[PDB]
RNA sequence: UGUGGUGGCGAUAGCGAGAAGGAUACACCUGUUCCCAUGCCGAACACAGAAGUUAAGCUUCUUAGCGCCGAUUGUAGUGAAGGGUUUCCCUUUGUGAGAGUAGGACGUCGCCACGC
RNA sequence: GCGGUCGCCUCCUAAAAGGUAACGGAGGCGCCCAAAGGUUCCCUCAGAAUGGUUGGAAAUCAUUCGAAGAGUGUAAAGGCA
RNA sequence: AAUAGCUCACUAGUCGAGUGACCCUGCGCCGAAAAUGUACCGGGGCUAAACAUAUUACCGAAGCUGUGGACUACACCAUUA
RNA sequence: AUCCGGGAGUCAGACUGCGAGUGAUAAGAUCCGUAGUCGAAAGGGAAACAGCCCAGACCACCAGCUAAGGUCCCAAAAUAU
């Protein structure tokens, strides 16, 4: 119902490496009302939304307001590690 | 000496290549798969020799899955030869493997004999492996 | 017991004098073998597919819609 | 602006950018103080000379 | 203002699909005597005409099925600094694509004439 | 030493200006055309599907789809509807 | 040669706190055998005098500065130079 | 930096970091691009060491500050927090 949503900057340069080493999820979203943030995510927040619902959820992301129902595109692995990176958020309404 | 797979040549000698790294590369067939986790060449008999371990604990179903092929071919000189003149004869169909990919898979039988022969397999490949399923998908059906 | 190790010499094309400069007449621009750039404003074409400047001016390139590219020379 | 340049490294065996780059701005010896305007030509000097010198402001 | 002629601008201008029209204009159609023509053929090409038809071409309108143009964001790759095995990998600092997308989009501007 | 090679032209190696070696990886040349040249007009290919006597997978035909999948005297690139 | 097998299932038949199964990661172990004498820490030696994260002090060169001498070049200032 | 003249040397190069080739993606191998040092470079460090990290000596002094690398004893500086 209500995940972490942290916001970003434009360029983060190499920093990331050290986001790969820390747990962290560099996320994008793109969708209806509100045209593209960078958005910090942390891995335990989606497993109840998928260990409880599946994979066709609706994520219901904050502006720290009002929500926002989501219809995830990719959610994605990176080969060796089973955790989070290239998350390519999508939105659609109702 | 035993090859089972080849190409049609269209070119003989090869330059010997240069790998790096790769990702992605996943599991679309299947249930249950290898990920080849260092790098290198991979020949053709280490191939056979997979087959043969996959097979003999495959009695009466379940699918083999033989995702990589080998494209590239090695040259070899003589003994007794200086260097000196042209590449030789070659001899052998290689392909490389980087991390990433994926080497067999299986589906149709029940986990503990799928885990039985992927560790026969991956005894006879010069590679660090692991196992993974065909774990999420948008609709696993 | 190799039968290879032959070549051409190299024939140096290229482009030869960049944008923004001032011109003289009749000077080669960018030496081809095949049009790859047609010419436009006081640019013809030689023999063997170079491009000239006629006219004194200055060198700018432009391009054809979507495929092609030009040279004109414009005084100033 | 004005910045304060001095040389803190030396220049010995580092390559032909960096070398010509010192020698336009006047730094000849180690721990010789030059001052010059916050242009931006001076501070794209001073961000390919970033690993040989210290710079201060006024 | 309708129609015809005629130009640039990256197909955002296109392709497919559907509907409507003949005031003028355009087009089909009638014919070959004449300039003219077919390696055979008035199909074209060329020249005479005007019985009719909007069926086709053409013009206007609808449409996101194929094609086109697509931001931001994440990642691979990499200049300059560094550190380990030295086959290869990793860290700070600058720059970032290709894919995959939200989206835009069934044109825009200029001139002459005719009819109204 | 025995073998192979010695001039010229294309491609790759060649690190996206140009240049760059090896007894590195691939191919041609020591000509031809009095029209295969100059100009002025006109024109658009390879295939596939469906029918039609000899007539056959594959000749001459006919309609439709078809941006190139063709051709360019000759090796290879770059071009050309 | 069947066949006894804490009655290889249960009775809280007893007593009265935790006991299994997977992953991910930091540091180790085995795997590890050659020729004159220890014999790859430089030696001594070390349970930190090893490693990992942070913080101040200090040592360290013909590098830099301090006092002085010489030479060359451009200058200043006033004859002279 | 260019132009005009007087006078030479050089045409055997090495290794290290980074792109490639032949080789067995073996060599202090071989052959090319690219940067540094050595050749023509003394001083400090890696025990000793042309090519690796720091740094370019006009000369004197029993003065001072730091780099690379270090601070229990050979051997100068923490038995540091």
């Amino acid at each position: 119902v209500q995940l972490e949503v942290k916001e970003r900057a434009i360029r983060p340069r190499s920093l990331r490496n050290q986001l790969r080493h820390e747990g962290k999820v560099p996320a994008i979203v793109y969708g209806y009302q509100i045209e593209s943030t960078p958005i910090y995510f942390e891995e335990k927040d989606l497993s109840k939304i998928l260990r409880e619902h599946g994979a066709n959820t609706v994520i219901k992301m904050t502006v720290d307001g009002k929500n926002i129902n989501t219809l995830m595109s990719k959610a994605q692995l990176d080969t060796f590690t089973g955790q989070m990176l290239h998350v390519e958020f999508l939105s659609v309404n109702m | 000496m035993l090859v089972p797979k080849r190409v049609k040549h269209r070119r003989e000698f090869r330059g010997k290549m240069r790998g790096e790294a790769k990702g992605g590369k996943e599991v679309a067939f299947g249930e249950w798969g290898l990920q080849a986790t260092e790098s290198h060449w991979i020949t053709n008999r280490q191939i056979e020799a997979a087959r043969i371990a996959m097979t003999r604990y495959m009695k009466r179903g379940g699918k083999v899955w033989i995702k990589i092929f080998p494209h590239k071919s090695y040259t070899s000189k003589a003994i007794g030869v200086r260097m000196g003149k042209g590449k030789g004869a070659p001899e052998g169909w290689v392909s490389p493997v980087k991390r990433g990919k994926i080497m067999f898979e299986i589906a149709g039988v029940p986990e503990e004999v799928a885990r039985e022969a992927l560790r026969l397999a991956s005894h006879k490949l010069p590679v660090k492996t692991k196992i993974v399923k065909r774990e999420e998908m948008g609709g696993e059906s | 017991s190799t039968s290879n190790g032959r070549d051409s010499e190299s024939k140096r094309l290229g482009a030869k004098s960049a944008d923004g400069q001032t011109v003289t007449g009749g000077s080669i621009l960018y030496r081809q073998r095949g049009t790859k750039i047609y010419p436009g404003v006081n640019v013809g074409i030689g023999g063997d597919d170079t491009l000239f400047a006629k006219v004194d001016g200055v060198v700018r390139f432009e391009r054809k819609g979507r495929d092609k590219k030009q040279v004109s020379v414009y005084p100033v | 602006a004005e910045l304060k340049i001095t040389l803190k490294r030396s220049v010995i065996g580092r390559p032909q950018n960096q070398r010509a780059t010192v020698k336009a701005l006047g730094l000849g010896k180690v721990n010789s103080t030059v001052t010059k305007p916050a242009n931006e030509a001076i501070k794209g000097m001073v961000n390919t000379i970033s690993h040989l010198v210290d710079v201060e402001e006024v």
